[PDB]
């Protein structure tokens, strides 16, 4: 018998995935991406720290403790709108698009 | 009749394709994959476990002199320590002082746990793909059986032969060296059963876990008893596969990419998410009706009610019909722009019905078939307030899919303005080009 950690709470943000781990022996957080390159992490935690991990759209898939692995996908959703005034259809392709809209312009 | 055509490599995910064998009804297809299996070929070279060294009781032969020979043994090792006077329990060992022989011998074999625990050494190489698809057509319900991922063999399914075609991508998560410790594997090189680095992963190599020739250096050094007492002590380098067990590092199950899930039995890396499947199904005779016994539909008006962005199935659209007679027959969306909920719909005579869609676009300008006829539909889509879900999409992001209607409008402002100011440049110059040649003649 093994001990089971305690669950994270989890925070969704714009392609970012916040999770409050509040262990109490140290535990093992492993993270992947679903994508060609995995950009592995992997990190022992032992006080009660909060990680900010990004999320694209191929997908991620993060192991805490004992428990089973869990897969996240993030959506389109953005900040601004495309249809209206010039200042507002630059900045909704930007919060989308972040490198291709700046040398588009 | 036969239908081929390219799948992507996506689980979850199934593939509908509609059949046309003209002057009958079409079929509607449906293809979904359930496993992906990339099974190398390994040999097992070795395997290493932590040693436990034994130690033979020491002669004492204490008046004169004693020699060994050289016994067979992995690691052995023989001293002669000379006057060691030791001192048993009911006083001294023997009478004679100050020269004495002791022998002390040692020879280091594998532990008892490596039955247990152990790892195992495998060079790879490469070899089958295989995977499980579920099928079903027309009226035909799901049936399913594993196929071989090469474009060669044929499965029957059904009544039904599918050949599942190559992958497009040659791409295995396994380096040419493995070690399988337990339930996950490594991505480790090995000394190759010759050498040894005595403190690494090769202190103990054994060629089967039940084999007789251990290959063994441990650095194993005899050290001389003191104060008359019969021990046999020695100094020796910890092992290597007690110190692998402590700095391996992540497993290969841990930082594959393509999301794919290492398993064990026969070392599959199941379900990766890589390039594309060509297929080649062919349909039996017998699934085809006359198009006489079948509904045709005419004055097809598509209106789209309600779309989102997200990837989620939240599209949603009713056209209005007027069929020649009732019945059954399949929708299919052909275009990438969007994938459609529902196989089928039941008709009557001037009616209407709706479908589910799913489309990334903000203006789906995607068209469907029904009842072998075509029709457009057009609409506007507003993106999603969730953030983060736990489902794959359903639908394919394309290039041209976040461009929508004012960041078109502006595109042709600057490129339709930019090349009129440089061609009234071109037209102004070869106007007066003319007027001073007329000044001439």
């Amino acid at each position: 018998i093994a001990t089971l950690a305690p669950e994270p709470l989890v925070e969704h943000k714009h392609r970012t995935l916040i999770l409050h781990l509040h262990p109490d022996h140290p535990t093992l957080l492993t993270t992947r991406s679903l994508g060609s390159d995995a950009n592995p992490t992997r990190q022992w935690i032992e006080r009660p720290t909060t990680v900010n991990f990004t999320v694209t759209g191929e997908g991620l898939e993060y192991t805490w403790g004992n428990h089973p692995p869990k897969r996240v996908w993030a959506q389109e959703s953005g900040e601004g709108n495309p249809h209206g005034w010039p200042h507002e259809v630059v900045v909704y392709y930007y919060n989308r698009y972040p490198l291709t809209t700046i040398i588009g312009l | 009749y036969e239908h081929t055509a390219v799948m992507p490599n996506k689980v979850g995910i199934p593939y509908k394709a509609l059949v046309e064998r003209p002057g009958y009804a079409p079929v509607h297809l449906q293809i979904q994959l359930v496993n992906t299996r990339i099974i190398p070929s390994t040999n097992l070279e070795y395997i290493t476990c932590k040693y436990k060294t034994k130690v033979p009781s020491p002669v004492v032969k204490c008046c004169g002199a004693t020699q060994c020979t050289s016994k067979p043994h992995p690691d052995y090792q023989c001293q002669v320590f000379s006057g060691v006077y030791p001192f048993m329990w009911g006083g001294a060992y023997c009478f004679c002082d100050t020269e004495n022989t002791q022998m002390s011998e040692a020879y280091v074999e594998r532990s008892e746990e490596c039955s247990i625990d152990h790892a195992k050494a495998y060079k790879v190489h490469t070899g089958t793909v295989q995977a499980m698809v579920n099928i079903t057509y027309g009226s035909v319900s799901w049936r399913s059986a594993d196929v071989y991922v090469n474009g060669e063999t044929p499965a029957k399914i059904g009544d039904a032969k599918l050949i599942i075609g190559p992958l497009s991508s040659a791409w295995s998560p396994f380096d040419n060296k493995v070690v399988v410790y337990g339930h996950e594997v490594y991505n480790y090189d090995f000394p190759e059963y010759g050498t040894g680095k005595a403190g690494s992963f090769g202190d103990l190599q054994s060629r089967t876990s039940t084999s007789n020739d251990l290959y063994a250096n441990t650095n194993l050094k005899l050290q001389r008893p003191q104060a008359g007492i019969v021990h046999t002590p020695f100094t020796q380098v910890p092992s290597g596969f007690e110190r692998w067990k402590k700095d391996k590092g992540a497993p290969l199950n841990d930082v594959a990419p393509f999301g794919c899930s290492i398993a064990l039995e026969p070392l599959r890396a199941e379900n990766c998410a890589v390039g594309s499947i060509p297929i080649s199904i062919d349909i039996p005779d017998a699934a085809f009706t006359r198009i006489s016994e079948t509904p045709t539909v005419s004055d097809l008006e598509c209106k789209i009610t309600e779309c989102t962005y997200a990837f989620d199935f939240g599209g949603i659209a009713t056209v209005a019909y007027k069929s020649s007679k009732a019945g059954n027959c399949p929708i299919h969306s052909p275009s990438g722009v969007a994938v459609i909920k529902e196989n089928d719909v039941t008709l009557a005579e001037s009616g209407s019905f709706t479908f589910h869609f799913s489309t990334a676009n903000i203006h789906p300008a995607f068209k469907l078939q029904v009842c072998t006829s075509a029709v457009t539909c057009k609409g506007d889509c507003k993106p999603p307030k969730d953030h983060i879900v736990d489902y794959p999409a359903q639908h394919t992001e394309s290039f041209t899919s976040a461009i929508s209607a004012t960041a078109w409008s502006w595109i042709k402002v600057l490129v339709g303005g930019t090349s009129a100011f440089i061609v009234l440049g071109l037209i102004a110059t070869a106007v007066v080009a003319l007027v001073l040649f007329f000044h001439r003649h």
